């Protein structure tokens, strides 16, 4: 089946460097246009990072533009997201989101389990 | 490209590969075939015309 698991989420003081990782499933990481989402406490879930298939183009929201770098790495089916010098507003719960499945059987979209990151 | 395909291409007129965007590497494997008339390479993701 298809599933994703978040990892690397943890409390860290402001100014630190964090590298969130995702463990993916049978759907190709090279394919399967991929998203890194956040849900902030006292706030609605908002999209942060977007990595595309067949070109690997990066998209970000204006609030998360400049200090967030997303990438997809194949041969291990991984999605990575690096944040440097995170600000207090970054405290949220981060998920991996798949909106397009692999080349075949085009399975439905599944949300990740998520990890909570805190900035002090 | 499989070894068996390279072997059988000695008498092959038309060769069609639809890789569905999967990266394909020739690595000096087409010169064996010299009677091919069609070399369709739909969605082979070559990014370069093979030498």
């Amino acid at each position: 089946q298809v599933q994703l698991v978040e990892s690397g989420g943890g409390l860290v003081q402001a100014g630190g460097s964090l590298r969130l990782s995702c463990a993916a499933s049978g759907f190709p990481v090279y394919q399967a246009w991929m998203w890194w989402y956040r849900q902030a406490p006292g706030k609605e879930r908002e999209w942060v990072a977007a990595i595309e298939s067949e070109g690997q183009y990066t998209w970000y929201a204006d609030s998360v533009k400049g200090r967030f770098t997303i990438s997809r790495d194949n041969a291990k089916n991984t999605v990575y997201l690096q944040m440097n010098s995170l600000k207090p507003e970054d405290t949220a719960v981060y998920y991996c989101n798949v909106k397009d499945t692999g080349h075949t059987t085009n399975q439905y979209d599944y949300w990740g389990q998520g990890t909570q990151v805190t900035v002090s | 490209l499989p070894q068996v395909v390279t072997d059988v291409g000695v008498h092959l007129q038309k060769l069609s590969i639809n890789n569905e965007g999967t990266k394909l590497i020739v690595l000096n494997s087409l010169k064996k075939m010299v009677n091919l008339t069609e070399l369709e390479l739909i969605r082979c993701d070559l990014e370069r015309i093979p030498h």
